[PDB]
């Protein structure tokens, strides 16, 4: 759960 | 770039604790009136006052409970009442008089965290708040030997002084760890709503990585502006919780909206301490960060 966590927000990141 | 950790006052040098008459403090807080209190309730009552010396003070009465020592004074006297340094509350003296027992902090002009986030913080000053709390809980557990362990690492145990800058305080609930040891085991689940490690309601145990949890969420209240409970949008959740679920859907939706509005050019330096926040909460202890890794991801971040 946290781990999926982790990547969604490095996305966000990465998607902005 | 290569910076040094620790540097605080040297003890050796610093105004030692005073002993101070109850009959001062007494007379100070007005007979401990009503219109000088400034908490109520935990495990004393705090009263605001200005001593003889003109110095403005918050004195903690603690309530002594009949057949009992006074396990919530040591605590302090022991910990908080040996250090200091700009990130941690500052204890100036005591009062222990028959089963009289008062602790007498410095008084930080802008009182609790708490406080001030619900009812002016920006981000630059949000980020100087997490940095320097971060530091103060660094120093209890890597520059003490014995470590310390705060045990209640929340919001309203971070108190703000002059220039906004955070000072952790309440060390009742604080023990001393061995250096040797991992953990120390407590008898009975200490803590506040909302900040509680899982392990903690597993076991008797306490650890340093058991405050990095806490610290964790207090990151998230200055992420969000949202109390660590029983806000409306949790639901069945609490801050942790939603943070969690929140996030597969719209992330920045989580962050303060009084901060994104401030500039949307700071969306990314948010998320990237949401990263930091996320990876405190860790449900495996070892995962987590130590503080000392947590200052460094804050200062990885602004470079
Ligand atoms: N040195 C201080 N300077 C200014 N305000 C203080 C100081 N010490 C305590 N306070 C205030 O007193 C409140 C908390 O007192 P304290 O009992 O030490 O923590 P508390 O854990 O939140 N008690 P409780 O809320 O029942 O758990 C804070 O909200 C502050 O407003």
């Amino acid at each position: 759960t946290m781990e999926e966590l982790q990547a969604a927000i490095q996305a966000a990141i990465a998607h902005c | 770039d290569l910076e040094v950790l620790f540097q605080g006052p040297h003890m050796a040098f610093e105004k030692p604790l005073r002993k101070l008459t109850f009959a001062d403090l007494l007379q100070a807080t007005n007979g401990f009136h009503n219109d000088s209190l400034i908490g109520s309730g935990g495990f004393g009552d705090v009263y605001k006052a200005i001593l003889k010396d003109g110095s403005a003070v918050a004195i903690k009465k603690l309530i002594h409970v009949s057949g009992q020592g006074d396990r919530e004074f040591m605590a302090e006297m022991e910990t908080i009442g040996k250090i200091k340094h700009r990130n941690l509350v500052p204890l100036l003296g005591y009062c222990k008089v028959g089963d009289e027992r008062l602790l007498v902090y410095e008084f930080m002009k802008y009182g609790s965290l708490e406080d001030v986030l619900h009812d002016k913080l920006n981000w630059s000053t949000r980020r100087k708040i997490a940095i320097g709390s971060a530091r103060g809980l660094a120093f209890l557990h890597h520059n003490c030997s014995p470590h310390i362990i705060h045990r209640d690492m929340k919001s309203s145990n971070v108190l703000l002084d002059e220039n906004l800058e955070a000072r952790v305080s309440d060390f009742g609930m604080a023990r001393l760890m061995s250096a040797m040891d991992t953990h120390l085991s407590v008898s009975t689940l200490a803590g506040t709503p909302g900040y509680v490690p899982p392990e903690y309601y597993q076991s008797f145990r306490c650890s340093t990585k058991g405050d990095v949890y806490s610290y964790g969420v207090v990151l998230l209240e200055l992420l969000t502006g949202k109390r660590p409970t029983d806000s409306p949008d949790f639901g069945d959740n609490n801050l942790v919780g939603w943070v969690k679920q929140h996030a597969k859907l719209r992330i920045s939706d989580v962050f303060d909206p009084e901060l994104m509005k401030e500039d949307p050019a700071l969306e990314i330096e948010l998320l990237q301490h949401l990263k930091v926040a996320v990876a405190c909460l860790d449900d495996r202890a070892w995962r987590r960060p130590t503080m000392v890794q947590v200052m460094a991801m804050f200062k990885e971040i602004q470079a």
